[PDB]
Formats: C-alpha cells, structure tokens, sequence
DNA sequence: TTATCGAGCTGTGGTTGAGAGTGAG
DNA sequence: AACTCACTCTCAACCACAGCTCGAT
C-alpha cells in the first residue's frame, strides 16, 4: 500500500541473526511504521507549533525524541 | 541512503499526518526517514531474539507484536491486530 | 527503566553487526531458483 | 516433561513497468 | 526556504515449488 515491503525486509535481513520472515510480518511492520511516522511527525509538529512555526525543523524532531520516552533509543542519531 | 526506506514514502507519510497547511523542511525528512529506518531494525533484533530463545527460525507477526509491547509500543500493537483482518 | 537500557545498549552494539550485502542462506534454494523455467522474470511450471 | 511429523509455508532471482528521484519554475 | 509536477530510469513485485518449519498431538 505505502511502504515497499522490500525495503522493509532488507533492513530485518540486515541483523545476521533473523533467518526466515513470515510472509505477513513485513505488511505489519508497513502499518507500525506508519503509526510511527504519525507519532513522531506530530510530536515534532507540536514543538514547531510552540515556537511559531509551520515548518517542521529537525531540532523539532529532536525535540520531540526527548520528550517521548518511547523514543529514546534515537537520542543519539539526533546529533549528527 | 540504500539502507533506509524510501524518503518520498516516508514524506508522503508525514505530509498526511499534519494540517494542510504544515510544511517539512527537508532535514526533518531525512530525520524521520532515518529513525523509522531504525524503529525497522530496533524492533527487529528483539523479535529475533525471542525467537532464538523459543528456537523458532521464522519471524513471524507475533514476534514483531511481542517486540514491540516490552518496547514501549503497546498502543500500537490493538490497531495491528485489527489491520491483520 | 533498568530493562530498557539493556535491550537498547544490545540494540545499538548490534548495529556495528549490520550486513547490508546480498548474504544467501538457504543455496539449495538458490539452485532451484537458478535453473527453473520463468516467463518473463518470474516462475513458470 | 520433551518429542513428533505432515500440512503449510518461505527463499530464491531475472524482468520491467509502477513509482521513486529529480530540479527548474 | 519548501512545494509542483513533468520527466528519467531505478528497483520492488511478481511468480512456482522442493523440502524445511513448528504446534496439535
């Protein structure tokens, strides 16, 4: 539908430790990353919002990965 | 880069979820499009490593659901199921 | 949380593991695929 | 408690058009 | 600065099936 379950495949390939992918894990994985674009992409928005802006600036992602537990294991990928 | 998903997928995704009238700046694309990327792969490596524990070879949906409650993602996990059927 | 910090160190350390190259895994599957009929590209009988 | 085994399932890869990537306006 | 959209050309999806996988037993 949206995301390329290819893509999605090659980067579980990736970790040397996956051997075989069901057939309907990739087209749930499509779904949870569209959940978690929404979810960052708003939060991001929300900081944008507070400062008076309509363009979504990549301090406000990093904004938005601080705030969020969730997020946390992306703190490092901020910050070049 | 060839490692991450696609970045017009990824913006298309991110233009939905906002106003009509929101702007991204394209450093922000390139952000999120790593960090999904990511998500992919974070997700991936506990999946795969209950499947190590329970002596499974094939990731399959309930793996990726389990993964991503003892990640934080429980919210997610009720809308996955319902997409499933 | 304590658990959290776990899977997350264990996450990052596998990235340096990251293999990105075509890696092949089942090569008998390979060899069917190989040499097997296709119309096209794709699989035929 | 651990093991079995057949109904189901999945990796494999040439080809090509659907759609990712591109940039002047 | 980001967005538009027509253009280029990359690359994801498609297929069959031998024999491995895994939960009801």
């Amino acid at each position: 539908h949206q995301l390329p379950l290819a893509r999605i495949k090659k980067i579980m390939k990736a970790d040397e430790d996956v051997r075989m992918i069901s057939a309907e894990a990739p087209v749930l994985f499509a779904k949870a990353c569209e959940l978690f674009i929404l979810e960052l992409t708003i939060r991001s928005w929300l900081h944008a919002e507070e400062n008076k802006r309509r363009t979504l600036q990549r301090n406000d992602v990093a904004a938005a990965i601080a705030r969020t537990d969730v997020f946390d294991f992306l703190v490092d990928i901020v910050p070049r | 880069q060839d490692r991450f998903l696609p970045i017009a997928n990824v913006s298309r995704i991110m233009k939905r979820s906002l106003p009509a009238n929101a702007k991204i700046s394209k450093e922000a694309k390139e952000t999120v499009q790593e960090c999904v990327s990511e998500f992919i792969s974070f997700v991936t490596g506990e999946a795969s490593d209950k499947c190590q524990r329970e002596k499974r070879k094939t990731i399959n949906g309930d793996d990726l659901l389990w993964a991503m409650t003892t990640l934080g993602f429980e919210a997610y996990v009720g809308p996955l199921k319902s997409y499933l059927n | 949380s304590m658990d959290r910090e776990a899977r997350v160190l264990r996450y990052r350390e596998k990235k340096k593991a990251r293999k990105f190259e075509k890696t092949i895994r089942y090569e008998t599957r390979k060899a069917y695929a190989e040499a097997r009929p296709r119309i096209k590209g794709r699989f035929a009988k």
